[PDB]
This record gives C-alpha cells, sequence and structure tokens, in this order.
C-alpha cells in the first residue's frame, strides 16, 4: 500500500508570502524558487526571509568567525592550497596555552586569535538567540523555541567560556578544528576518569537516546493517521478527531498509557531539552568539583 | 477501564494468529497472540536473569551481570554459568523483541492505521541483532557480544572502542553521531514549534499552521512543513540508527586497525602527500 | 555529599515532578476513564485530573476548554460480548454504514478547516486560482480502480490544501455521475490508473457524500476517512 513517505503527485501554486501580523514587511525577502526535489518530502517553495538588524548582524559576526578560522588554516598550510586540501581536517585553532590564565593578552598566534573568533562566535550565537524571540513575538506566538535554544546555548556556555572561567584558564576551552575538537573530547573523558561515570552524562545519553526513540514513535505515529489527517495537529488540538484517537489508542492498548496531540509534544520538547541541560551540568563539574568520576562513583 | 472515546474502536479482528481466541484486553493493554509470546518470552529471560545472579551472588541490581561465552568457545553453546545464561536470554529477548513488533502490527490492523510503527521498532531490533548476533558470528565467537549489566555494558563499549584507537574516527560513527544530534535538534524544534502555535502570547488567539510556516520562514527562509517533519523526524531516528548498526558490523570484521589510519588515503594521495609543510607536511 | 551528589539528587527530584507534569497534561482529553457502560470507572490511576485550560480558537469560533464533559455525541452500534470486562464489543449492523471499528469517525465540528486569512483550507484545484500539477504523474482522469480490480469511476479533480500547497484528496466521478472524495494517502496513482486496495468497486458509492460541491468540513472529512479506512478489515471478503 501507499506509505506517504514521499508526495506522489506534487501540487503548486501562488507563493505564499506568510502572515503578518507585527511582522515588519519592510524586511522579508522576495520569494525564492520553487524546489521539485524538496516537494518530494516537504514543502517546494523556498523564502522568504526575514533580515533585520539581528539577522545581519548574526550572520555578519559569524562570517567573521567563519573566515578567522579561515585564514587560520590557510596560515598552516603555508598558503597552498593543495596542502591546505590534504590538511583541512587537521588544521586547528587553540586557545591559549595555560600560562596566560584568563588573560586575553596572548599573541595571535598563541591563543590571541582563537580569543578574537570566540569573540565573534559569541555575538552570533546571542544575537541569533534574541532573533528567535523576536520572530515568535511579531507572530504573537509563544517563546517555546527560544526557551528551547537556551538549553543548547547552556553546554555550549559550559563548554568554552563557564567551565574555562572556573578552571581560571582559556586552555580549557574547545579548539576551532573538525578533528581536534574530536580528540579533545576523548581527552577530556580520559584526564576526568571516564565520562561514562558521570551521572549527569549517562542521563544526557538517556535523553538523546529518548530523543531518537520518541521522534520515531511520534514521527511514525503522525505518518500512520495521516490518512486521517493526523499531521494537522493544531486543529486536532481545538478538535479531537479520529486521527488523535486512533494514535492514543496505538499506543494505550500496547504499553498501558498514552498521550494528547497537545501533550505529546510536551514530552518531545523536554526529551530533546534535556539532553544539554543535563550535559551543561555534566561538563561544568568536571574538574571544578569532581576530578575522577570513576572514583567519584564508588562512593556514592 | 476505557477513554471515553475508547468503546467504538474495541471491535473484533485484526489477529494474524488465533482467531478470536486471544482477541481481548487486560486493563488497557491487548493481548492478542503475540502478547501471549512477548509475556512467556520475558517471564523466562527475567527467571533466566535472576538464577545468574544468584550464581552470581547478589540480588543488588547494580551489580548483576550476565556475560557471554569465553572467547575460546567460538560460537559454540557455552554450561549455563560460563555463557550458556548469556546465550539462552539473548534468545528470550529476540522472541521478546519480535513478539512485541507483531503484537503492535495487529494493534495497527484493529484500528485500520498505517504499519510505520512496528516498522521504525524493527530498526532497533535491527541494532541489537547487530550486537549480540550478527558482529559476534562473522567475527566467530560469542564473547565478542556485549554482557547484560547496566555498569559492565558500558565498560564492553569502551574496551571495544579503544581497541581500535579513538572510535571517533569512524566515518560511519560519525554520520550516525549527526544524525543522533539532528534529530534531538529536530525534535525540539517541532516540540516548541507546536506549543507556540497553541500556547501564544497572553491575550492572544490560537495560531494557526500558517503561523508555524511563517515563524520558521522568516527564522531561516524555509518551512519543510507540518507532514514534512514528521517524515523527517522518521527518516533522522532511523538512519541514525542504521548507521550505527553499519559502523559496528565492519568494525573487527572487514576493518582491523586504528580509524584513525582510514583517512590517510586523502592524506597520502600520491600527488599532494609529499608537498612539505601544513600538519602531515 | 558533595556538590555533585546533591545536583544529581536535586536533579532525580526534578524530574520526578517533570514526569507528574507530563504525564497530567496528557490527561486533558478521553478522562476520566470510564467502564464499558460508561459510567465513571472506581480506579482512576494515582494521577489526579489536570486543572482546565481554555483555548481561545480564531476567526470567532468560540473557545475550548479542556478538560471538560466528554460526549461522543452519536450512537454507538456495538454491544457487548462478556459479562466481564476486556471483551470485544461486536458490530450490531453494518460497521461501514455505522462507522464504528477502523471506520469509525468522530463528531468534529460540521465545518470546514480554515487558514491564517479565514479562508477554507481546503479547495478543489478548479476553484483554486493558480495552482496546477508541478510533478509526478496527473492523475486527473485517469480510472479508478478497486480492490475487486473493477473501475469505480474516473478522477475528475484534485482538492488541495492551499497553505501547505498539498493534494489531499482525488474527487472521483462515479459510473452514476455523482462524485466522492479519497483521501490522498489511501490511493496509488499509476502510469495508466488509481488503484484503491482499501475499497471494492462498489464500496465507492457507499463512500459519505459532502454538502457543498466546493468545500468539506471537519466532520466530513473524519466521516469519509473513516470509511475509506474501515473497507481494509471489511472489504477484504472481495479483495483479489
Ligand atoms: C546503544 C549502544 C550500546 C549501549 C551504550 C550505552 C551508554 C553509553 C549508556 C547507556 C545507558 C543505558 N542503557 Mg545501554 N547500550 C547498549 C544496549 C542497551 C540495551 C539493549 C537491550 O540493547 C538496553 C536495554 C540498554 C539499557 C540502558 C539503560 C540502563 C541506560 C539508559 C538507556 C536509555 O534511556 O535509552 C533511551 C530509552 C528510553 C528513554 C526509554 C526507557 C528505557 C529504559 C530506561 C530501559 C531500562 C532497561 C533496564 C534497566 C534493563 C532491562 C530490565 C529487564 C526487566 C531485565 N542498553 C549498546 C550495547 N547505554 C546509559 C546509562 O546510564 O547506563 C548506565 C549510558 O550512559
Ligand atoms: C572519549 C569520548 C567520551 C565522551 C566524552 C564526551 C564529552 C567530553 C562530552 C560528551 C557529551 C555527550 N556525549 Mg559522550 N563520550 C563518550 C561516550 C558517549 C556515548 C557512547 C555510546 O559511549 C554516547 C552515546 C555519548 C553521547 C553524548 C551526548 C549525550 C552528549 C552530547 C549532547 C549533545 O547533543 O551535544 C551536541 C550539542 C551541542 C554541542 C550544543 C552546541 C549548540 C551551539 C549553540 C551550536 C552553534 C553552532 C554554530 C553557531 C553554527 C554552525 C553553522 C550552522 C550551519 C549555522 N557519549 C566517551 C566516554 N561526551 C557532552 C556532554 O554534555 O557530556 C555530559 C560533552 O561535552
Ligand atoms: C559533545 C562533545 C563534543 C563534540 C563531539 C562530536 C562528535 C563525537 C562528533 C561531532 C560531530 C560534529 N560536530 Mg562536534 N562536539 C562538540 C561540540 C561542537 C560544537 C560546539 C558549538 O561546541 C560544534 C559547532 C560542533 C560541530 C560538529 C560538526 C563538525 C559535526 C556534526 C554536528 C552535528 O551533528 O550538527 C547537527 C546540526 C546541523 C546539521 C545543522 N561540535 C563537543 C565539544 N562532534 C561529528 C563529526 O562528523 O565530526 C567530524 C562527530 O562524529
Ligand atoms: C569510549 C567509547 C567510544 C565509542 C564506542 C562505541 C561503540 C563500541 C559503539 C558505539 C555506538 C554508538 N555510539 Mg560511540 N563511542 C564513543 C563516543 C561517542 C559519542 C561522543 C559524543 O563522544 C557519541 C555521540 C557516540 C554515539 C554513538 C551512537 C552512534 C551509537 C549508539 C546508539 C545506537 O546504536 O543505538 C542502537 C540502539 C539499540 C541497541 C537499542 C535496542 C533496543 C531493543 C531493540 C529493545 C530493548 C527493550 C528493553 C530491554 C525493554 C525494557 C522494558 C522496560 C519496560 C523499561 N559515541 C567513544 C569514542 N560507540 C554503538 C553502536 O553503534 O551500536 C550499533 C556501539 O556498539
Ligand atoms: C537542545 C537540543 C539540541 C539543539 C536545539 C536547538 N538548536 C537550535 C535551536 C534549538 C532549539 C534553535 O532555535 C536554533 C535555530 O535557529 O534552529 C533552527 C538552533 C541552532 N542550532 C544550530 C546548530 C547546532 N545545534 C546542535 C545541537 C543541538 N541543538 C542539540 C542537540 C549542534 C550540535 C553540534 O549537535 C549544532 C551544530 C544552528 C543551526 C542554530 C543556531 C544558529 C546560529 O547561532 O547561527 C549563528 C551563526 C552564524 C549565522 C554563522
Ligand atoms: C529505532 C530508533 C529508536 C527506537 C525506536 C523505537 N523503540 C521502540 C519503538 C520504536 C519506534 C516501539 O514501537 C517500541 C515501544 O513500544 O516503545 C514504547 C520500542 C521500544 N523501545 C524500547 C527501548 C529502547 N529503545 C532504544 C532505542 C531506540 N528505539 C532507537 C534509538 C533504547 C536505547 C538503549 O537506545 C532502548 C532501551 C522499549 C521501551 C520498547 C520495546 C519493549 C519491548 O520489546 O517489550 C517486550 C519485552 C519485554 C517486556 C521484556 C524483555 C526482557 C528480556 C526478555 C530480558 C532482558 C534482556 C536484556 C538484553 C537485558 C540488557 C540490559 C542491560 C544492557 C542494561
Ligand atoms: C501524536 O500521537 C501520539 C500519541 O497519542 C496522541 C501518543 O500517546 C504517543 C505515545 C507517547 C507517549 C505516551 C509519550 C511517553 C513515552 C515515552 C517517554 C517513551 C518511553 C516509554 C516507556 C518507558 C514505557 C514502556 C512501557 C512498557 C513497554 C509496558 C510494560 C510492559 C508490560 C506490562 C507487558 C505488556 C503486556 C502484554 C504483553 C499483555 C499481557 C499478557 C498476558 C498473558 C496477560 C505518541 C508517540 C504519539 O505520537
Ligand atoms: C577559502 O576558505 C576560507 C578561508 C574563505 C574559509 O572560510 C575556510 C574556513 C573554514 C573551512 C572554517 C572551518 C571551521 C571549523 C573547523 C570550526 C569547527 C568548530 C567546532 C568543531 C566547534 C568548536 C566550538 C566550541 C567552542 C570552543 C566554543 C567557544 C564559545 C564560547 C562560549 C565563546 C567564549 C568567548 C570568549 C572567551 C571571549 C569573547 C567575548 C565574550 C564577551 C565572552
Ligand atoms: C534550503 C534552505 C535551507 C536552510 C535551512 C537552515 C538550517 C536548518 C538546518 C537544520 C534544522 C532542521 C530544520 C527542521 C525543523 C522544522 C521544525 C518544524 O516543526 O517545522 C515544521 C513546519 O515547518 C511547521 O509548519
Ligand atoms: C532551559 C529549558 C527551557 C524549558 C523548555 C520549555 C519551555 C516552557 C516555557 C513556555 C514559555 C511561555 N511563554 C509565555 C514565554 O511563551
Ligand atoms: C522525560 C522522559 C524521562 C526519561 C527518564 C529516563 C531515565 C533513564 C535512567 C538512566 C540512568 C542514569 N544514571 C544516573 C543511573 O546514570
Ligand atoms: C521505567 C519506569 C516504568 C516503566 C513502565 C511504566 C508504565 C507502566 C504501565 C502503565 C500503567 C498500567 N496501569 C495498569 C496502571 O494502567
Ligand atoms: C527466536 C529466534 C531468534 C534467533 C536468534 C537468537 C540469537 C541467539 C544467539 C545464541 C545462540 C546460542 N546457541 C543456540 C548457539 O547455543
Ligand atoms: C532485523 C530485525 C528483524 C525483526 C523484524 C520482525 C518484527 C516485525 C517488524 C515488521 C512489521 C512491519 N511491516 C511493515 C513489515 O509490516
Ligand atoms: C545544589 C543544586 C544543584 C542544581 C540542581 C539541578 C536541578 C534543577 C535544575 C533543572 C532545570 C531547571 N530549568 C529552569 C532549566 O527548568
Ligand atoms: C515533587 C517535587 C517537584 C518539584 C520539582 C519541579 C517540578 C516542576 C516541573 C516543571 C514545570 C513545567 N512548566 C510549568 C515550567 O512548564
Ligand atoms: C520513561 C518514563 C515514563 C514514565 C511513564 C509513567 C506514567 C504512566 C502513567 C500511567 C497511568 C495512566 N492510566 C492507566 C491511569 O490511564
Ligand atoms: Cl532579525
Ligand atoms: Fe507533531
Amino acid at each position: 500500500e501507499y506509505q506517504n513517505i514521499f508526495t506522489q503527485v506534487q501540487v503548486r501554486g501562488p507563493a505564499d508570502l506568510g502572515m503578518t501580523e507585527d511582522v515588519n514587511l519592510a524586511n522579508r525577502s522576495g520569494v525564492g524558487p520553487f524546489s521539485t526535489l524538496l516537494g518530494w518530502f516537504g514543502n517546494a517553495q523556498l523564502g522568504p526571509i526575514y533580515l533585520g538588524s539581528l539577522g545581519v548582524l548574526s550572520l555578519f559576526s559569524g562570517l567573521m568567525w567563519f573566515f578567522t578560522i579561515g585564514i587560520w588554516f590557510w596560515y598552516q598550510a603555508g598558503w597552498n592550497p593543495a596542502v591546505f586540501l590534504r590538511d583541512l581536517f587537521f588544521f586547528s585553532l587553540e586557545p591559549p596555552a595555560p600560562e596566560y590564565g584568563l588573560s586575553f593578552a596572548a599573541p595571535l598566534k598563541e591563543g590571541g586569535l582563537w580569543l578574537i573568533a570566540s569573540f565573534f562566535m559569541f555575538v552570533a550565537v546571542w544575537s541569533w538567540w534574541g532573533r528567535t524571540y523576536l520572530r515568535a513575538q511579531a507572530l504573537g506566538m509563544g517563546k517555546h523555541t527560544a526557551w528551547a535554544f537556551l538549553s543548547a546555548i547552556w553546554l555550549w556556555m559550559v563548554l568554552g567560556f563557564i567551565r574555562p572561567i572556573l578552571m581560571g584558564s582559556w586552555s580549557e576551552a574547545v579548539p576551532y578544528g573538525i578533528f581536534s575538537h574530536l580528540d579533545w573530547t576523548n581527552n577530556f573523558s580520559l584526564v576526568h576518569g571516564n565520562l561514562h561515570y558521570n551521572p549527569f552524562h549517562g542521563l544526557s545519553i538517556a535523553f538523546l537516546y529518548g530523543s531518537a526513540l520518541l521522534f520515531a514513535m511520534h514521527g511514525a505515529t503522525i505518518l500512520a493517521v495521516s490518512r486521517f489527517g493526523g499531521e494537522r495537529e493544531l486543529e486536532q488540538i481545538a478538535d479531537r478527531g479520529t486521527a488523535a484517537e486512533r494514535a492514543a489508542l496505538f499506543w494505550r492498548w500496547t504499553m498501558g498509557f498514552n498521550a494528547t496531540m497537545e501533550g505529546i509534544h510536551r514530552w518531545a520538547i523536554w526529551m530533546a531539552v534535556l539532553v544539554t541541560l543535563t550535559g551543561g551540568i555534566g561538563i561544568l563539574l568536571s574538574g571544578t568539583v569532581v576530578d575522577n568520576w570513576y572514583v567519584w562513583g564508588q562512593n556514592h | 477501564a476505557l477513554l471515553s472515546f475508547e468503546r467504538k474502536y474495541r471491535v473484533p479482528g485484526g489477529t494474524l494468529v488465533g482467531g478470536n481466541l486471544f482477541d481481548f484486553w487486560v486493563g488497557p493493554f491487548y493481548v492478542g497472540f503475540f502478547g501471549v509470546a512477548t509475556f512467556f518470552f520475558a517471564a523466562l529471560g527475567i527467571i533466566l536473569i535472576a538464577w545468574s545472579a544468584v550464581l552470581q551472588g547478589t540480588w543488588n541490581p547494580q551489580l548483576i551481570s550476565v556475560y557471554p561465552p569465553a572467547l575460546e568457545y567460538g560460537l559454540g553453546g557455552a554450561p549455563l554459568a560460563k555463557g550458556g545464561l548469556w546465550q539462552i536470554i539473548t534468545i528470550c529477548a529476540t522472541g521478546a523483541f519480535v513478539s512485541w513488533a507483531l503484537r503492535e502490527v495487529e494493534i495497527c490492523r484493529k484500528l485500520g492505521i498505517g504499519y510505520h510503527i512496528p516498522f521504525a521498532f524493527a530498526f532497533a531490533i535491527l541494532a541489537y541483532l547487530t550486537l549480540v548476533l550478527f558482529r559476534p558470528v562473522m567475527m566467530g565467537a560469542w564473547g565478542y557480544a556485549f554482557p547484560y549489566g547496566i555498569w559492565t555494558h558500558l565498560d564492553w563499549v569502551s574496551n571495544t572502542g579503544y581497541t581500535y584507537g579513538n572510535f571517533h574516527y569512524n566515518p560511519a560513527h560519525m554520520i550516525a553521531i549527526t544524525f543522533f544530534f539532528t534529530n534531538a535538534l529536530a525534535l525540539a524544534l517541532h516540540g516548541a514549534l507546536v506549543l507556540s502555535a497553541a500556547n501564544p502570547e497572553k491575550g492572544k488567539e490560537m495560531r494557526t499552521p500558517d503561523h508555524e510556516d511563517t515563524f520558521f520562514r522568516d527564522l531561516v527562509g524555509y518551512s519543510i512543513g507540518t507532514l514534512g517533519i514528521h517524515r523527517l523526524g522518521l527518516l533522522l531516528s532511523l538512519s541514525a540508527v542504521f548507521f550505527s548498526a553499519l559502523c559496528m558490523i565492519i568494525t573487527g570484521t572487514i576493518w582491523f586497525d586504528q580509524w584513525v589510519d582510514w583517512w590517510q588515503w586523502w592524506v597520502k594521495l600520491p600527488w599532494w602527500a609529499n608537498i612539505p609543510g601544513g600538519i602531515n607536511g | 555529599f558533595d556538590l555533585a551528589s546533591l545536583a544529581i539528587y536535586s536533579f532525580w527530584i526534578f524530574l520526578a515532578g517533570l514526569i507528574y507534569y507530563l504525564q497530567t497534561e496528557n490527561m486533558r482529553e478521553g478522562y476520566p476513564l470510564e467502564n464499558e457502560d460508561g459510567t465513571p470507572a472506581a480506579n482512576q490511576g494515582p494521577f489526579p485530573l489536570p486543572k482546565p485550560k481554555t483555548f481561545i480558537l480564531p476567526h470567532g469560533r468560540g473557545t475550548l476548554t479542556v478538560p471538560g464533559p466528554e460526549s461522543e455525541d452519536r450512537p454507538i452500534a456495538l454491544a457487548r460480548t462478556a459479562v466481564s470486562e476486556g471483551f470485544p464489543h461486536a458490530p450490531t449492523g453494518d460497521p461501514m454504514k455505522d462507522g464504528v471499528g477502523p471506520a469509525s469517525w468522530v463528531a468534529r465540528r460540521d465545518l470546514p478547516e480554515l487558514d491564517g486569512h479565514g479562508h477554507n483550507k481546503i479547495k478543489p484545484m478548479k476553484a483554486a486560482a493558480g495552482f496546477h500539477v508541478s510533478a509526478g504523474k496527473n492523475p486527473i482522469g485517469l480510472p479508478v480502480r478497486g480492490c475487486d480490480l473493477e473501475i469505480a469511476g474516473k478522477v475528475v479533480d484534485i482538492w488541495v490544501d492551499i497553505p501547505e500547497q498539498m493534494a489531499r484528496f482525488l474527487e472521483v466521478e462515479l459510473k452514476d455521475g455523482s462524485t466522492r472524495l479519497l483521501p490522498m494517502q489511501m490511493v496509488k496513482v499509476q502510469s495508466n490508473r488509481v488503484h484503491v486496495n482499501a475499497l471494492s468497486s462498489d464500496l465507492f458509492a457507499g463512500i459519505p457524500t459532502i454538502k457543498s460541491p466546493t468545500e468539506v468540513t471537519l466532520l466530513e472529512e473524519d466521516k469519509i476517512c473513516g470509511y475509506v479506512a474501515g473497507g481494509l478489515m471489511y472489504a477484504a471478503p472481495k479483495r483479489k
């Protein structure tokens, strides 16, 4: 039978310019081209996009961060394009050495540049957070997106800013590099006596696994009742239909309890935000309070 | 007891085996033939677990660990205390996981809905069999499978990984991780987007799905749609697990060195392989 | 007793309250639990019913307060098969016509779903200025074949979800000149035909009809989709 994974017949019409509400229409781009490719899987329309001061500041500040890491990689490559492509994943922009402590006085080639890039990244991320808030506010929506985004920002703030400060050395931050930042992750665990025995790490894993579990359940459930229009979840909330009832009854008969069309999305948002919420706590306690998690674990 | 709207759905029919012999509910749980099978496999595996705990000498759930047979046993049977219990418990676990999926299928039929859910659950089963069956068999010993213990099975992950240097460098391992992170990223955005529309600012009417589309076009210039995001979430989570089974079925079977060495075909391409400078020069 | 021990203990307390909260939030529909005779069940579980919340629906469609007094607002043509609880309830007549089992529908509002601007969310393409088939096979004109390998009619139009630019129904003209709507998710568009495995050719006429040729209400959508999905179980005797 038909599985509703890919659209059978695409239909296209006049582009949707979207809701107005209190959005400043001066900052909306034009509509982009339709993508028959994306139409097989989702919507084919590209754009419009909103471009305010925060967006411009984020995009610009983010490209400076990208370009700063860039010129450093070209410098490590001796400006040779061949060496650049060969060792692209091996290049790394490292933080200042431990001797500089929390000083911004490290020369550029010894962590000064890492501090500059970190400044641009800091501005780009936080201006983008403000963006997610104001876009919801302009449309009169709740701020669930901005608050869920804070959970990711929390782990990112712990890894590269909060924890290094508490440790008293920028050298405790993560380096900018494909392979180099994997190695930093590996050493962090070895130094702190195996993160497997950090309970917040184990919790973080439970919610990471649990998020793949929950989205496979939810995604499979909505597609299984899409024959009753189940993906139209807002109206199912305001006016329960047979889609919401069958969805609930499948899971109630399967495991003994069930959700509502709204309630399942509170499960979803919390399952996901607890990943980076517990994780940021585990990392923050590593080296500041606990030096060896395996040893710490054996006393409790 | 029933949900206020549940009775009209509790009709007979849909079973695959036994006709109406097992076509009934216990409280909320639907039984069916495979519900009985699930219960029988589960009740056995649990008894053997308790029996292994007696042999081990502890009733603390944090210390109980059922180990597979020693490598010297190859792929043959072992005595109960020397890996046999792991072998039987693995059989029961498989029986329970498969029975669970076929029970879900019977529920899909009685409710006239699609079979997406048990299909997705089969990927999780595939991953479990990749680690306890497919990979051990290809490597030629059950001992390569992981032990059934809360903490001992984290040690297995650590030992198995570091046997190949830093498992991070397993390229299939990178892809699976990317899907896991992206999935949690997509799950958070989806839950937040629906809730933001069903629960708007104070003094506001409920939002519409158009607001959801408009919010994401304003944010990143594209909205995938109410249907597309559920297709996406299903795809992200299954691909993550798919590449997870892939990154292990190749480890120790067709690849035996440290995974960082796999990336040298790129570094040591004879043309730029000798150019001085850079990291590798 | 270190700061780490207190953090992990505080979190497990936070998580217990979070679960408690999440469960009650998911009890705003379908509770309180009923006995199989409709009366309230004695054991309702350890979690209490949540306190009412109010949604203000847009376009002046009123407010919804959940939880509230639940009602099916329709007859249920089933009957007990056992004195004890937990056994199937058997149809008393035609389950496809009576809308029970997999053929069930819910008494949703007899109004069409609207978009963000107050217009009908779904519309026939002949009434949707500018919409067309952009990729894939265009089913308009193709014959519609049932699970009995007989032809029930031909596709005459596509009902489109305009905000999402998506096909949701095929309008199929029956031998008698009338039309019915078929869920897009229950048909297979092929080179020369549209195959509907859920229904036989002589069960298309039984699909509920709509009151207006240019709109479909939420009630009619549930009745149509329920009927078609119910065919998988109740039309199987003549499925070749
Ligand atoms: C997946 C790749 C690795 C692996 C790597 C890790 C790592 C690394 C970690 C875990 C962690 C856990 N793993 Mg393990 N684990 C594997 C295979 C398994 C299997 C299995 C049958 O294949 C099971 C049941 C478990 C079970 C568990 C839990 C004890 C724990 C949290 C998981 C979770 O919430 O997931 C998401 C699922 C949900 C949110 C749904 C609820 C699932 C519940 C929690 C399952 C409980 C199972 C119970 C303890 C055991 C069976 C009981 C029977 C009655 C006998 N692992 C394989 C070998 N697992 C974490 C931990 O804290 O370990 C101590 C951790 O850090
Ligand atoms: C040797 C390696 C160690 C180990 C060391 C670590 C370390 C170190 C860390 C983890 C962390 C994590 N580990 Mg561990 N880990 C090990 C073994 C495992 C195993 C396993 C099977 O054994 C598993 C399943 C995991 C799983 C996980 C996750 C639960 C967790 C990451 C959360 C997350 O989503 O981060 C991904 C999300 C983020 C990093 C958030 C970032 C958000 C920012 C704001 C994004 C900005 C992007 C930028 C601006 C834009 C780019 C361009 C765009 C196109 C616009 N680990 C072993 C024991 N693990 C983390 C954690 O929390 O631990 C408690 C962590 O720090
Ligand atoms: C030191 C350890 C090594 C390492 C070594 C390994 C090894 C070795 C493996 C992984 C595997 C994985 N690693 Mg690694 N990995 C490390 C670092 C990381 C980091 C990180 C940030 O550093 C991350 C994000 C990951 C991520 C991951 C995933 C891609 C994957 C685990 C998920 C999976 O397959 O689930 C699959 C899901 C399941 C197995 C669950 C199946 C559940 C069954 C079907 C049902 C159970 C029912 C239950 C018993 C019932 C209970 C009922 C009660 C009511 C509760 N690794 C480091 C470098 N990693 C594993 C993998 O790919 O496995 C295939 C694996 O074996
Ligand atoms: C495929 C994508 C993700 C996914 C999806 C998924 N899981 C699913 C489903 C889906 C779609 C279901 O429909 C099904 C379900 O009903 O979920 C509520 C299920 C399910 N996923 C579950 C767990 C689970 N899924 C996981 C992962 C994933 N599930 C993937 C990430 C994980 C981990 C560790 O990541 C776990 C632990 C269950 C809650 C449930 C299936 C329950 C089931 O089969 O029940 C019947 C079995 C019993 C009642 C008991 C069997 C016990 C054994 C006989 C003995 C124990 C032996 C065991 C090997 C001990 C090992 C323990 C140690 C390793 C700690
Ligand atoms: C959009 O619509 C949706 C819904 O409705 C509207 C939902 O309701 C759900 C379900 C999701 C939830 C309820 C969220 C919470 C779930 C989580 C966190 C997953 C993790 C779940 C668990 C840890 C629970 C696991 C429990 C069990 C496996 C049950 C234990 C098993 C038992 C007791 C045995 C089963 C019974 C039998 C075999 C029959 C008995 C046999 C006899 C012989 C008597 C989804 C996905 C959805 O999209
Ligand atoms: C032709 O090529 C050119 C040159 C044009 C390019 O553009 C090529 C460029 C690239 C290919 C770039 C490739 C990019 C990377 C490899 C980056 C990889 C990044 C990671 C793996 C993630 C690392 C991020 C983790 C860290 C370390 C985050 C730190 C964030 C902090 C919270 C910021 C802290 C701020 C500080 C210390 C000071 C600034 C100001 C404050 C007020 C705090
Ligand atoms: C072609 C232009 C592409 C630009 C992309 C920018 C970067 C986004 C990347 C990853 C996040 C995944 C996005 C998917 C999250 C969707 C959340 C959701 O629920 O969307 C449903 C729908 O949009 C509501 O109607
Ligand atoms: C850091 C974790 C954040 C919690 C995630 C869940 C958000 C719930 C809060 C809803 C926001 C309410 N409001 C009025 C601002 O829209
Ligand atoms: C919102 C869903 C809640 C899911 C809770 C899952 C609990 C998993 C338990 C993991 C064990 C963690 N610990 C502390 C023992 O390492
Ligand atoms: C790990 C936490 C426990 C997992 C199982 C939780 C769900 C149990 C079954 C639902 C309740 C059943 N009952 C009979 C009370 O309705
Ligand atoms: C229920 C059918 C599932 C079959 C797969 C189960 C895998 C068990 C592996 C252990 C085999 C032990 N044995 C029989 C060789 O002694
Ligand atoms: C590799 C895992 C094998 C186990 C699969 C058996 C359980 C049934 C899952 C498939 C049922 C879904 N479907 C679509 C095939 O009907
Ligand atoms: C000594 C106390 C240590 C911190 C304990 C952490 C538990 C509470 C934090 C949970 C997250 C709360 N919030 C606001 C993000 O929803
Ligand atoms: C049993 C103690 C419970 C206290 C711990 C915290 C429980 C509250 C959970 C968060 C509430 C969610 N909310 C309303 C902020 O969206
Ligand atoms: C992974 C943690 C999941 C926690 C699930 C606990 C909540 C189950 C509540 C069952 C009660 C529902 N009931 C039977 C009264 O309708
Ligand atoms: Cl902006
Ligand atoms: Fe949803």
